[PDB]
This record gives C-alpha cells, structure tokens and sequence, in this order.
C-alpha cells in the first residue's frame, strides 16, 4: 500500500485533496456548541393551581396524573414536587438513548386521557409537557431606567413586541419570558361587596356574561330563500378589551334606580399573571427572556442573530427601556475555539521547529505541515458523519489526540532520513525501505489505539455520553493519522526529500548545527554506553519498576476524583433563604443587601447583579431568593484575587455575617446535571401508607444515624421543606345549612378572595390575555381579616364569615415530594474525604435497613447511574487490556514478547499522576483522556523499538543484547523529536490563566506530566522489557 | 424572638433535648413566641415531647400561654393524642376549661378525635361537661354527630 | 364556531404560531384565519 502510494504521488495528492475538501465543508456546516447533549431525556409536567396548598395541589392533581403514567416506553423513574405555591411539577427520566420527542409525545398522550380527571380551574390553566433542558444559550434582560415601568408593564413588552421575533430568530428552539404579559386585575372590596350586597360571586358571574364572545350567524345564509341578493356575517358580543370596559359592568341595579358597577366594589388594572417573583437589575425592574439553541444549530450565529433582532427593536423601545446580557456562553465558547485552534497551529509550527533542528532541511519540515492538517480536516469529516458538534469535549479531544499525529509523522519522515544517512540510498528507494521497517507496526498501533479507546465509547449514562465524545474523535483522528501515514507521508518523502549521503550526519557543518549535531551524536553514544551498562544489572531496574508501579497504586487511591472542573464563566450565583414563613419584604431587603456589598465592595469586578425575590431551586416562596451575579470582562479582571473562586469565597465570609437569613455565593458547574462526585442523591419512601408525619420522623432517624459517621457522611441533609404553621379553617356545614348559605358561594367568596380566581379571557391591544379577581391585599392579610368577608344567604341576608366557620393554627407541608408514585424525601449528602461514593452509598443502604416497618428506600439521579453505568469499569479495561495484548501478540507472532510493551503503562501513569498531585488537581475526565493517550503514545514508542530489535534478531541473525542496543540506538531521535514538540505544545496549557484555564489545566498537567516519565523512564525501561520478556520466554 | 429564643423554639419542636437542656441552662426565653403566637410550650405539646414539656416547665413556662387565636399547650396536647403530657401540663396549673377563639376546650377537641383516656383525664381535672363552643355544641353532641358510641357512655 | 377572522386570529391562529418555534427541518409555515371561524395552519419541512 505505501509502496502502491509512492510510485503514484498523484492518487495520494487526490486522497488527502478529497479529504480536506470534505474537511472544509464539515468546518463550515458542523453545529457549535458549549457541551452536547449528555444528561439522559427527561420530560417535566408542569400545572398551577390558584390559592392551593400542596396537599391540594398533590391529592387532585399530582397523584391523578402520576396514575396515569402508565404504558409509556422506557421509561427509567419519575418523581414529583406539589407546593403551597399552588405548583406541581412531574419529572419523567428515560433510558438513554430514548428518543426524547417520542417519550414526550407519550407523556402528552396520556396527560391528554387524564385530563378529564383534573380539577375544573386546572384543566382551565392548562397542564405544561415540555422536554427539560437547564443549559441556556443566553438570558437577555429587559430593564426600565426611568422610573415609568413596573416590572409586570416590562414584561408585557417584552411579550408583545419582541418574544416573538426573538423565538423565530434563526437557532434559537425555545424561548422564556421571566414574568407573563399583563392580565386583567380586578382587587375586590369586601367592604364595598357587602354595602351592595354582593359577592366575589357576582363578580365572577357578571364578568363572564360581560366579557364574552357569542356566536350569531348569518344573513341570507344557506339554505336561503331564492331570490336572496346578500349574505353577510352577523356579528355580536365580543371580548372587552380596556379596563374602562370592566370598570363599567354591570353588577346591580337598586331600587332608586341607581347603578352598582364593577369599579364601586373594585380597583381595576393591568398587572402581572402572578406576584411571587420581584426580579432587579442593580435595583432597577426587569424582565427578561431565557434563550435555548435548537437542536444542530450554530451557537456563535444564533448568538449574533439575537443581538442583530434586539437591535432593529431599539428604535421603538418606550423611554427608558434598555437591553442587558447578564448571561451569554457565547464569548467564552469563541475563547475556547480560539484556544484551541491556537494550540493545534502552535503544535504545528512546533513540529516544524523541531523537525529543522534535528533534520536540517525545509523540505522535512513540509511533509508533517502538510499531513497533520489533512488528517485534522479529514477528523471534522467523520465527526460530521457521525452527528457529533464542534464542543468544548470534541475539542480537547484534539488537542489531546495532538501528540499522536504529530508523532506518526514524524516517524516516517524521521526513519527515512535514517535509512538515508545509513545506507546513503535514494529518497525513493529509502522511502520503500523505510516503510518496510514500520508499516506493519503502524498497522499494529492502529488495532492496539483502537483497543485502548474504543471501550470508552461504552460507558452508560451521562459519564459514558462525556467519554463517548473523546473516544470517537480520538479514534477517528488516530485511523486518518495511520491512514495517512500509509499513503500520503511516504508519497511525499519519495517526491519531496532529499538525497543524503552515506554516513553524513551533518557532524562536518559549520556553525550551530555542526555543534547540534555532534552534541547529539555522543549524546547517543552515551545513550547507548548507559543503556548497556544497565542491560548488565536488569535485576535491580525490576526492582525500581516495582517501587514505580507502587507509587503510581498509591498516588492513584489518593487522587480525589471529579467530573469537570469548574471556570470563571464570568458569572456566579447566590443563594438567599431566610427562616420558613419569612415575608417577601424580609427577603427583598436581604437581596438588596447583598446587592449592595456586590455593587460597592466588588465595584471593580461586577457588572451587575439579577436580584429575583421568591424564586428557589428546592423551594419556591416568598422567603427564597437568588442574586444572580455577572462580572467584567477577563481582561479587566486580572490576578486569582478578582477570579470567580475568590469573589465567591470573600462574598460568603461577608454574608456568614448576616442575622435570620442563610446567605452564600457559588460558581456554576460545569454541567449541573453530573452533581458532584462524592455526591448521592437518595430518596426515602413510604411504601406502607404512614403517611407525611411518619415519614417525616423516619427521615429525621436517618438524618440523626449518618451525622453520627463523620468518617463516611458529610453534610446528609433534606432537598426539600421542612413543614410550616398554617391557618386551618372549619366551615359548619349545619350553621350554613340553617342561615341558607351555600358552600359553593362560601368557597368560592373565600378562594376568590384569598387565593384569586382565573376568571375567563380578554384582547388587550390584540393579543388575548387573562382576568383575575382576589380580593386588593389590605383585606386578606389577617386571620381578622376572614370576618370581613360576607356571603348572600338565600332570603338576601348578608353573612359574615365569623358566624359559620371556626379555626386554628396547625402544620402541614408546603412541599410535598413523591418518588415514583410514592411520598418520599429526598436526602444529599456526600462521601466524606478518602472515600468512594459507593461506601458511603454502601452505608446509607445499611443505615436505612434499621428504619421503622414500611420505610424504603432508592437511589436516583446520579446515584442511580452509579449502583449501574460504574459497574463496568473493570470489564470494559479488562477487554481492551486482551484486545490489545491480542494484536501485539499477532503483530510480532509471539505469545510472550507483548508483554515488553505492555509494561510500558505506568512510566507515563506515574508523571501525570505526580504532575496532577503536586498542582492540586483532581482525577477528572481531561486526566482520564490524558492517561489515556499519554499510554498510548508510549505504548507506541515501545512496538517500534521491540519491532526493531526483534526484526534485527529475526533477520540479521543479531544477538538479544546487540538487537536492543541497535533499535533503542534508532529510536531515540524521533522519541525525543515528538517529546520535545508535544511537551512545549502543551506547556500553554498548562499555564493558562483565565477563561477556561480550569479544563487546559486538566488537560495540560497530566499530559506535559506523563509525557515527561514516559519518555525518560521508557527510553530505559523498554529495553529492560524487552531483555528479560525474552530470556523468560 | 432573640437568638436563644429563636433556637428554643426550634430545638423545642424538633425534640432536640439536650439543645434544649443547654438552652435552658444559658437563659433562653422559655416565652419566646413566633408569628402566630406559639411557645416552646405549644411546639413541644404539639408534637409531643414529653420531657421537653417537662423540662420548660421546671424552667418557669407559663402553661396557660395562648397563641393568636386563643389556644393553649393544652388544648393541642388534648386534640393530638398526647396522654402523658396533657397529665403533666394539667399537673402544673394547665385550665382545663380554656376556650379559644372558638370557644372550643380541650375536652371539645379530644371528644373530636376520640381519644377516651384524655377525655377522662380532663374530666378528672374538672373539665366542664356542659362546655358549649361559638355554634352551641357540647363534648357530648360532638360525640354523637361522631357516632363514637363509647365517649358518648362516658359523658352520659 | 360563530368566531369571525379576525377573532379567530387574535385567539387561534397567532396563539398556536407563536408556538410552532424550533421544530427542526421546518422550512415554511402559512396559516388561514376565516369567517366561519376555521384556522389551518401549514407547516412544511425540509425534503427528507
Ligand atoms: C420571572 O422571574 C425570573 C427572573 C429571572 C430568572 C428567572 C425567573 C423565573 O420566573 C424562572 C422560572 O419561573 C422557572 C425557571 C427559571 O430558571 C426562572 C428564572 O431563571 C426554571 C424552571 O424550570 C424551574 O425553576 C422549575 O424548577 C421553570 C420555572 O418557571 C416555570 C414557567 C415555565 N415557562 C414552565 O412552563 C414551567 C411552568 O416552569
Ligand atoms: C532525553 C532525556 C535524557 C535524560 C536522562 C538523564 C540521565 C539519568 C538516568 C540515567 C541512568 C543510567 O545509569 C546507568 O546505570 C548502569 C547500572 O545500572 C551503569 O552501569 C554501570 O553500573 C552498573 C552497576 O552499578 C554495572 O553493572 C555496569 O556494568 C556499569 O557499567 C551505567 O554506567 C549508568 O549509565
Ligand atoms: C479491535 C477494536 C476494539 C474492540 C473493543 C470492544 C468493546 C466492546 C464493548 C463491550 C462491553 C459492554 O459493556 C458491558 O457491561 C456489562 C456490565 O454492566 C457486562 O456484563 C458483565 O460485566 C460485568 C462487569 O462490570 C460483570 O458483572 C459481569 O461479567 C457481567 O455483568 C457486559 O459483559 C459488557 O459487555
Ligand atoms: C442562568 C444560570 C443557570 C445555572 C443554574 C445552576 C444550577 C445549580 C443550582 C442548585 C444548587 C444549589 O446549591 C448548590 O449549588 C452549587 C452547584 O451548582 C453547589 O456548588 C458545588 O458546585 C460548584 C460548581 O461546580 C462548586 O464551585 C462548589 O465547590 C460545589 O459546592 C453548591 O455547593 C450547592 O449549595
Ligand atoms: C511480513 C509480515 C508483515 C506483518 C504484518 C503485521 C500486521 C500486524 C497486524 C495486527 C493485526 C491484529
Ligand atoms: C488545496 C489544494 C492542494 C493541492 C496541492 C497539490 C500539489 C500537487 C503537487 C504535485
Ligand atoms: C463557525 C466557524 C467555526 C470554526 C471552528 C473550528
């Protein structure tokens, strides 16, 4: 095949042409990206409920619907929250691999066959099935400057006249407004109802007669009378559209003939759909829209096309109306890609250093230029095939694959100048011969790469989706590299190199190279005088291997593990909780606080802060609320000190400071779906009926048993709520029945009042919007309060509320939990230091084993992998570990010599993990991938060194001894050349400060760590391997 | 409503007792009340913590302490079962005949919920039988409208 | 039913439009709003 290749230059020119032009348009088509999609499908149902109580919320909606989620496919678990904020979401996880638009279509459908079952005001407000998703591409923020805007009158804009475009902008698949568009609010007046004898009921039945559509028909409709000359539409009533229109209902006419309208019993206006959420900008109002990418669309274009539609909307933006981007991925992604494509140029032109100073000559220093590049190019192609995105893990995965397509071309090139300068033969010939001596090793490597990167392709669940993405672009970049290597390189060293003649090293050169060269021709000769001596004294470099092996097992078992490490993504979040039952005022002058110290004791850091008053991750309430922090450019926060980790930890010593209210700062992580390792995620069941208050006991036993094991359990604790006071209230059925009151009337007059009332539809400005009656806030804050509200008796009595009900205070749960179709709690906690998450797993099961009767429990989430995509780990190297022994024994046809080069594995383990230990990183994903390649580069080093000697011994009838001198003599040059280019390739990384230094330093450290040892201990080691694998054998 | 009183309160309802035993010991506010008027004391009738119970009392609770609706430790010892602790709240000057807002007792809210040993208890005690609550009802009518044959025996 | 265009417009058809975003391989949509209170809307995708 090379030597098809080298007599026809023209058919590889046409080859490696073919595959950039492919690589070209890959470039230009492929979808970009911060991360692909990892987290398995998951569907959320979403429904709202007025004035209802989580018990409410669970007993008529969430336990009806989680009853018919049956006879849908794939279907992993399923878990629920009913809250007091008259909320329920129901979350569906599906295997991997599940189509998600077909798990959504089979939720929707049998939602659809339940709806039926559903309270009348829920059906009413609709119930949501989405596919849930927590990775925006961008929040744009809509602010007031002026003081002429409310932020319900902002988000009304923002509904009206820029969500739609936004949502038909090119890339973008979904779109959020933070608030709603206005709706009709009419704040009732018990004290004007009851001068009138009227209640919330006659509000409500007066409105849905009075703002109503009503169909007529037809003049000279068919069938007509003949003779008919028109026929036209007959219209009639048709929707309000203008407070001045509901101020204006009717709603009595007394006696004297006077008229009770709607506005003499109510304040009527425009406001928000709900008031649980107050959202500031640096103090200022603000809405906003929550930006998602489409499925294959280009993250950098569509970040462009948002901003080109805001633009073209400024000119009739309302005085005062801004746009602000608390949050945009988009610039750092540009970073990232920047970076990158920095690294693979670096790396070339490295390559190009490198091969001048050790060959001497332009001409080699083209054949890799021209190689590396189509072989990168050639990589787009297939992963463009193959679905995948250009991101921030398909990415790395080049980078790291560096080392080993700078190295395949440098080998060939490099032998063949050897082959030359030995034997003083021609390029054309010495290209033949050459290739000879390494193309069945090529071959050979091809297999054994393929055997160590494939099986991580095979993971399961979200870890697997990550390694996936690094596995295919690696073994895909490694086939074109050797696929290039077999054709195009050796076409190109036949055409392009130079003559040399026999026994020139270039010793005889004047100047700096003349020197080089000398330099390194008795740096070789010591080499060998070394590696002799040590050949002569194996015994005790088994015993320095043993001590390496041992240090890498030690080092390794100490080596803290994570996921992905976290960035100054140029954002970062604060949580503020205050005690349960906290007022929406006492939270707000909290947010104001910490909007305060940001503003003023981090001025030269923040841009802004996103305060929303009443929204939570595990709670929602007017006692919650999250300050949501953007910072200055990079550039204009230079030093660790004005970087994310530091801000974040000066802001919670700040806060720790401040009286009744939990308050803390934190960055993002990378992928919020992966949690922690260390971390579990576990949930406690009731599978016997005890009941909330039991549960609740057996929780708090658990929570009491694993704070007692420090030394396995740290921070063991409930996600959800603990339970509250609330306001019980009894009506006496007997009492209503005798003073002629109707519980529907008395329900309604208090659930309208108290909770608001969805009433029916208006057209406001054109658009259809909701109208809402509750009673105006001064008269439903009290207990005292419930007495001045009264309801019509039959014989037109009014009837205060005192005089047919009675109550008390009591608990109750203002979010109840279920966990496939059972109450449940759901318990974080994390693997104390020094241990696995499967011991402190291990123990949480053992600790739940002694609960009382009718207790159970399950893992979910991430724990839920784990007790299953983590029980593969071993089975899956164990594979690659024969695999790759199989081909090394079929490329040298011996049962015994593989093992020389298998021993090769921990030379380069032990320097990235000593690399890794000494700069306080952890063994994550990047360390994992580097391993990885870092082994598979030195493993590579080893075949050619063993296939050298054993070809020696095998054919020039050489001895073990003068055999091993001769390769490793040999092999030294192109080691250390590819060394020496990948090592200074890979020290920016290392280095790198700033953004998205966090992942270049995991990528860069173990690998700069590994290559080093690797290619100092292997040098010799391998020989060693090779002399006593075959005087064993 | 100071720190050590927010932490009785807390500690009081989890049955946290040795919290409580240090709380007591460092002078926390055995008359902290919350927003709705509840005391230790309530908190600990509440969900029933018996030493709890006895402990604020050594430490001078007052066991007649009303919320903002006129309930007593008693009246929720009473309605939730707690046998032990209504004995011991009525052992320290608890009114057996405290009525709520509702003008509901003690004796109205265990007849509701049928607990016979406390009803008997409270009628040891003094509980007045004839009690009528703000719709004229009495222990007895409760536990007819019930249908508990049993409590309706013992209060002929 | 008994809806005219406009009505049906307003409550219908710019409804359920503002809806139809980021389904994959759409290329076009068009959409009709009548007297007698009908709706259809089109939504045509990319060959294949
Ligand atoms: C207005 O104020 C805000 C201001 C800034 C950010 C925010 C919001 C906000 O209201 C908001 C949300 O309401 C929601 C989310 C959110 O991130 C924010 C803000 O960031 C995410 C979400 O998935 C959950 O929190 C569920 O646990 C959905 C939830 O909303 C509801 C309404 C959705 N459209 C969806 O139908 C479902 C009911 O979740
Ligand atoms: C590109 C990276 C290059 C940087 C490398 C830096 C050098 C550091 C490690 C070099 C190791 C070589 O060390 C080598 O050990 C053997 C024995 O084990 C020595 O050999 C000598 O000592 C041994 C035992 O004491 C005798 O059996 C042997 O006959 C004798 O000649 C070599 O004289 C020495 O060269
Ligand atoms: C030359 C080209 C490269 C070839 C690479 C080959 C890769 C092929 C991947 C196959 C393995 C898939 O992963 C699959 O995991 C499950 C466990 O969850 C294994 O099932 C088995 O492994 C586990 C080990 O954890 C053991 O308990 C037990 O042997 C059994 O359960 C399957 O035997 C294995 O096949
Ligand atoms: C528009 C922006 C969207 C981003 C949403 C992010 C979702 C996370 C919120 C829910 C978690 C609430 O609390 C939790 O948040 C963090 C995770 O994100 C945790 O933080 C954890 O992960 C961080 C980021 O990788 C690390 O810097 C911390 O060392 C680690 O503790 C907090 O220790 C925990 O208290
Ligand atoms: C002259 C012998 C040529 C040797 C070819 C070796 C090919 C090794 C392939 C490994 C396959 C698993
Ligand atoms: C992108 C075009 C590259 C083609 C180079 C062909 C060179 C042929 C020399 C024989
Ligand atoms: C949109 C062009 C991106 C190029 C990244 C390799």
């Amino acid at each position: 095949m090379p030597n098809f290749f080298i007599d026809r230059p023209i058919f590889a020119w046409v080859i490696a042409i073919i595959i950039m032009l492919a690589g070209g348009l890959a470039i230009l088509k492929l979808p970009v990206a911060q991360y692909p999609t990892i987290a398995p499908p998951a569907v959320t149902i979403s429904a709202s409920y007025p004035g209802a109580d989580a018990k409410t919320v669970q007993d008529t909606v969430t336990q009806v619907i989680e009853q018919n989620m049956n006879g849908i496919d794939n279907l992993m678990y399923m878990s629920s929250n009913s809250d007091s904020t008259g909320t329920v979401q129901i979350t569906l996880t599906f295997e991997s691999g599940t189509d998600a638009d077909i798990a959504q279509v089979q939720v929707q459908n049998k939602l659809q066959l339940a709806m039926p079952l559903l309270p009348q005001e829920v059906q009413q407000q609709g119930v949501s099935v989405e596919k849930s998703s927590s990775s925006f591409l961008m929040v744009v923020g809509v602010i007031n400057t002026d003081g002429t805007m409310t932020q319900e009158d902002i988000s009304d804009y923002v509904a009206a006249n820029m969500k739609d475009a936004i949502s038909r902008t090119s890339g973008v698949g979904d779109v959020q407004l933070f608030g709603s568009q206005y709706a009709m609010r009419i704040w009732m007046n018990p004290n004007e109802l009851n001068k009138f004898q009227l209640t919330p009921v006659d509000v409500i039945t007066a409105i849905k007669a009075q703002n109503a559509q009503v169909a007529a028909g037809q003049l000279g409709g068919t069938p007509p009378v003949k003779g008919q000359q028109l026929n036209a539409s007959i219209i009639a009533q048709t929707r309000l559209t203008s407070t001045e229109e509901f101020g204006k209902i009717l709603l009595k006419v007394n006696q004297d003939g006077s008229r009770v309208l709607l506005r003499d019993v109510a304040k009527i206006e425009l406001g928000g759909e709900n008031y649980d959420i107050i959202a500031e900008f640096n103090g200022q109002p603000a809405s906003g829209l929550g930006i998602k990418l489409a499925t294959g669309a280009n993250a950098l274009d569509t970040a462009a096309a948002i901003r080109a539609e805001l633009a073209k909307m400024e000119p009739f933006f309302p005085s005062g109306l801004k746009i602000v981007y608390p949050y945009d991925t988009t610039p750092f992604v540009k970073i990232s890609i920047h970076e990158v494509v920095k690294t693979l140029v670096e790396a070339i032109i490295l390559v190009f250093l490198v091969m001048y100073l050790f060959l001497q000559n332009f001409r080699a220093t083209l054949i890799p230029t021209i190689a590396v590049p189509v072989v990168l190019l050639g990589t787009f192609a297939v992963l463009a095939a193959f679905g995948f995105s250009i991101n921030t893990l398909t990415m790395f995965g080049m980078v790291l694959a560096i080392g080993l397509l700078v190295d395949d071309a440098i080998v060939v090139v490099e032998n063949v100048e050897r082959v030359m300068a030995e034997e003083g033969l021609p390029p054309k010939e010495a290209t033949r011969k050459s290739m000879g001596q390494i193309q069945g090793a090529l071959v050979g490597i091809a297999m054994v790469l393929s055997a160590v990167f494939v099986p991580m392709a095979f993971f399961g669940g979200s870890t697997g989706a990550i390694y996936r993405q690094f596995s295919i672009t690696i073994v895909s970049a490694m086939a074109l590299s050797v696929l290039v290597a077999l054709i195009l390189t050796p076409a190109l060293c036949a055409t392009m190199l130079k003559p040399i003649a026999k026994g020139d090293h270039g010793e005889g050169k004047k100047g700096f190279f003349g020197w080089f060269n000398r330099m390194f021709e008795k740096s070789t000769h010591h080499y060998t005088d070394s590696v002799g001596g040590i050949l002569r004294s194996t015994g005790r470099y088994l015993v320095l291997y043993l001590i390496i092996v041992v240090g890498m097992a030690y080092l390794f078992v100490r080596l803290p593990s994570s996921f992905l490490p976290d960035e100054d993504q140029g954002v970062f979040m604060t949580m503020v909780q205050l005690p349960a039952g906290a007022t929406q005022e006492r939270t707000q002058k909290v947010l104001n606080e910490v909007t305060h110290y940001y503003l003023t004791k981090e001025k030269n850091n923040v841009e802004s802060v996103f305060a929303v008053n009443g929204f939570g991750f595990a709670g929602r309430g007017q006692n919650t609320g999250i300050a949501f922090v953007s910072l200055k450019d990079w550039a204009d926060r230079p030093g660790e000190e004005n970087k994310v980790e530091a801000i974040t930890m000066r802001a919670t010593r700040a806060f720790s400071q401040i009286k009744d209210a939990m308050v803390f700062a934190f960055n993002l992580p990378a992928i919020v779906e992966l949690g922690t390792a260390t971390g579990f995620d576990f949930e406690l069941i009731d599978q016997a009926g005890l009941g909330h208050e039991k549960l609740t006991q057996a929780r708090n036993q658990l929570l009491a048993e694993a704070a007692k094991h420090p030394d396995m359990l740290t921070s063991v604790r409930p996600n959800g709520l603990e339970d509250t006071p609330q306001f019980k209230i009894d009506i006496d059925q007997e009492k209503a029945q005798a003073l002629g009151v109707s519980i529907n009337d008395i329900n309604t007059t208090l659930g309208a009042a108290w909770g608001g009332s969805y009433v029916n539809d208006f057209i406001d400005r054109g658009r259809v919007k909701k109208v809402y009656v509750m009673s105006e806030a001064k008269y439903r804050m009290l207990p005292d309060d419930i007495g001045d509200w009264y309801v019509r008796a039959a014989d037109g009595q009014m009837v205060p509320f005192s005089a047919f009900s009675s109550s008390r205070w009591e608990y109750g749960s203002p979010r109840l939990e279920r966990y496939n179709g059972l109450p449940s709690m759901e318990i974080l906690g994390q693997a104390a230091p020094g241990k696995s998450t499967g011991e402190a797993m291990e123990l949480m099961e053992q600790l739940a084993s002694k609960l009382p009767t009718g207790v159970g429990y399950d893992w979910t989430g991430m724990s839920y992998q784990e007790r299953l995509s983590g029980n593969q780990a071993p089975s899956l190297y164990a594979i690659s570990l024969i695999v790759v022994f199989l081909c090394l024994a079929a490329l040298y046809e011996s049962w015994s010599i593989p093992f020389s080069v298998m021993l090769v594995v921990p030379l380069g383990v032990i320097g990235a993990l000593l690399a890794a230990t000494f700069r306080g990183l952890t063994n994550d994903v990047y360390f994992q991938v580097g391993l990885l390649t870092t082994i598979g580069l030195s493993a590579k080093n080893a075949i050619l060194i063993v296939e050298f000697a054993k070809d020696l011994m095998d054919k020039e009838g050489k001895g073990l001894i003068e055999a091993t001198l001769d390769a490793v003599r040999m092999r030294l040059r192109p080691i250390l050349m590819t060394s020496l280019a990948f090592i200074l390739g890979v020290m920016p990384l290392v280095i790198s400060t700033g953004a998205g230094s966090g992942a270049q330093n995991a990528v860069g450290t173990g690998v700069m760590g590994g290559m080093v040892t690797a290619t100092v201990l292997a040098i010799f080691f391998v020989p060693v391997f090779f002399v006593v694998v075959r005087r064993r054998f | 409503g100071s720190d050590l009183g927010k932490k009785l309160l807390e500690a009081a309802r989890a049955g946290r007792d040795d919290e409580v035993r240090i709380l007591m010991a460092n002078g926390a506010d055995v008359n902290a009340a919350d927003v709705v008027g509840w005391t230790p004391l309530h908190l600990a009738a509440y969900w029933g913590h018996l030493e709890i119970v006895e402990v604020l009392l050594k430490n001078g609770a007052d066991v007649n302490a009303y919320d903002t609706l006129g309930s007593t430790p008693l009246h929720l010892a009473a309605h939730f079962g707690h046998l032990e602790i209504v004995e011991v709240l009525l052992k320290n000057g608890a009114d057996v005949n405290a009525k709520d807002d509702n003008g509901i007792t003690p004796l109205h809210l265990a007849a509701n919920r049928g607990h016979l040993e406390i009803v008997e208890v409270l009628l040891k005690y003094g509980a007045d039988v004839n009690a009528q609550d703000k719709f004229g009802k009495t222990a007895f009518d409760i536990s007819i409208n019930n249908g508990n044959e049993d409590l309706a025996e013992i209060l002929q």
